[PDB]
C-alpha cells in the first residue's frame, strides 16, 4: 500500500544519458533508484539506513537487469525510426486483506499501450506496436514467468519486509511551516497566497475564508522538496481594500487542529 | 504525445533573508523526457545545481526537480529557465517569494 516501480527506456538517449532508468517507490516516497550506467540498484533517502535482509540490493538489481533487457529489445520489434519512449508501472499493493493487487501497465510515447493479463500470464494491447512487443517478449521464453514471480510473489514480498524494517519512514510526519501574504496586481486587484512549506505526506488542504463565511479553496499548486518532504500554494485575487477579512485555513496529519492562518 | 512543461519555483522553507535555503523548480508534466533546465541569479547561471531522478506520474508524464542551497536578499533575484522541444524559445520562470 503501496511499492510501485517506474521503468523507462528511450530509443536514443543523448550521450551521458542512461538508454534505461527506474525509480522504486514506496508510497509517495523514493526507497530505490536504478539506470542501465552503474547498472546497479541503490537506496535512496533514510532507506539507505534501512536493516535489509543483505541480498536484497542484490535480487533488486539482478530483477531490474533483466527488465532493462526485455526494453531495449522492445525497440527492435518496432517497424520505424521513431524516436520511441517506453514506460512501465509495475508494482503492487496489500490488499483489503493480505492478499496483494498487481499492477502493470505498459506506454509507448506516453500513450498507455499494453499491459499484463496475469490470468493468462501474457502481455497484451490493441496496437500492432503492443502485439509486436508482447509476442517478442512471449519468447524471449523465460520471461512471462518471471514477470508473473515478480508481481505475485517478489514485489509483495519486498513491500512485507519495508513495512516491517521500515515502518517508521512511512508514518513520518511533519507540518507544514505556514505562510499567508498579499502582493500589488491590477489597480483594485491584489493577490493572496497561502503558501505551505516541508510537510509529509503529500495529502493537505488549504482553503480561503471571506470574513469568517467559505471563500472556497483558489487555485492550487504542489511539490516536492529535495528531500521527500513537500511544497504548496493556493492563491485567490481580491479586491484591494477588503484583504485583511480574509484568512488561510491549513489542514494536514501532522497537526492536531485545522490551522487558521491571518496576514 | 508531446506535454508542454509545467514550471514552478519555490523555497524549501520560508523564505528569511540571511539565514541559508533551498531553491527549487520544479518541472513536470512533460514529454518526452529530455530537458534543459538552469536555475538563475540575477541573470547569472548557477553553478552548483543538483537534481533529482527523472521521474513519471499517473498519466506517463515526466517530472524533475533541480535544486540549490543558497541565501535570500531583498534585492537579488531568482528565475528558472527551462528549455523543452515544445517550446519556440527557453521559458524563465521568476521566483515569486511566497509561491
Amino acid at each position: 500500500l503501496s511499492l510501485l516501480y517506474h521503468l523507462t527506456a528511450v530509443s536514443s538517449p543523448a550521450p551521458g544519458t542512461p538508454a534505461f532508468w527506474v525509480s522504486g517507490w514506496l508510497g509517495p516516497q523514493q526507497y530505490l533508484s536504478y539506470n542501465s550506467l552503474r547498472g546497479e540498484a541503490e537506496p535512496c533517502g533514510a532507506w539507505v539506513w534501512e536493516n535489509q535482509v543483505s541480498w536484497y540490493w542484490e535480487k533488486e538489481t539482478t530483477d531490474l537487469r533483466i527488465k532493462e533487457k526485455l526494453f531495449l529489445e522492445a525497440f527492435k520489434a518496432l517497424g520505424g525510426k521513431g524516436p520511441y519512449t517506453l514506460q512501465g508501472l509495475l508494482g503492487c499493493e496489500l490488499g483489503p486483506d493480505n492478499t496483494s493487487v498487481p499492477t502493470a501497465k505498459f506506454a509507448l510515447n506516453g500513450e498507455e499501450f499494453m499491459n499484463f493479463d496475469l490470468k493468462q500470464g501474457t502481455w497484451g494491447g490493441d496496437w500492432p506496436e503492443a502485439l509486436a512487443i508482447s509476442q517478442r517478449w512471449q519468447q524471449q521464453d523465460k520471461a512471462a514467468n518471471k514477470e508473473l514471480t515478480f508481481l505475485l510473489f517478489s514485489c509483495p514480498h519486498r513491500l512485507r519486509e519495508h513495512l516491517e524494517r521500515g515502518r517508521g519512514n512511512l508514518e513520518w510526519k511533519e507540518p507544514p511551516s505556514m505562510r499567508l501574504k498579499a502582493r500589488p496586481s491590477s489597480p483594485g486587484f491584489s493577490v493572496l497566497t497561502c503558501s505551505a512549506f516541508s510537510f509529509y505526506p503529500p495529502e493537505l488542504q488549504l482553503r480561503f475564508l471571506r470574513n469568517g463565511l467559505a471563500a472556497g479553496t483558489g487555485q492550487g499548486d504542489f511539490g516536492p522538496n529535495s528531500d521527500g518532504s513537500f511544497h504548496a500554494s493556493s492563491s485567490l485575487t481580491v479586491k484591494s481594500g477588503d484583504e485583511h477579512h480574509y484568512c488561510c485555513i491549513v489542514q494536514h496529519a501532522g497537526l492536531a487542529q485545522p490551522l487558521r492562518v491571518e496576514l | 504525445i508531446q506535454r508542454t512543461p509545467k514550471i514552478q519555483v519555490y523555497s524549501r522553507h520560508p523564505a528569511e533573508n540571511g539565514k541559508s535555503n533551498f531553491l527549487n523548480c520544479y518541472v513536470s508534466g512533460f514529454h518526452p523526457s529530455d530537458i534543459e533546465v538552469d536555475l538563475l541569479k540575477n541573470g547569472e547561471r548557477i553553478e552548483k545545481v543538483e537534481h533529482s531522478d527523472l521521474s513519471f506520474s499517473k498519466d506517463w508524464s515526466f517530472y524533475l526537480l533541480y535544486y540549490t542551497e543558497f541565501t535570500p536578499t531583498e534585492k537579488d533575484e531568482y528565475a528558472c529557465r527551462v528549455n523543452h522541444v515544445t517550446l519556440s524559445q527557453p521559458k524563465i520562470v521568476k521566483w515569486d517569494r511566497d509561491m
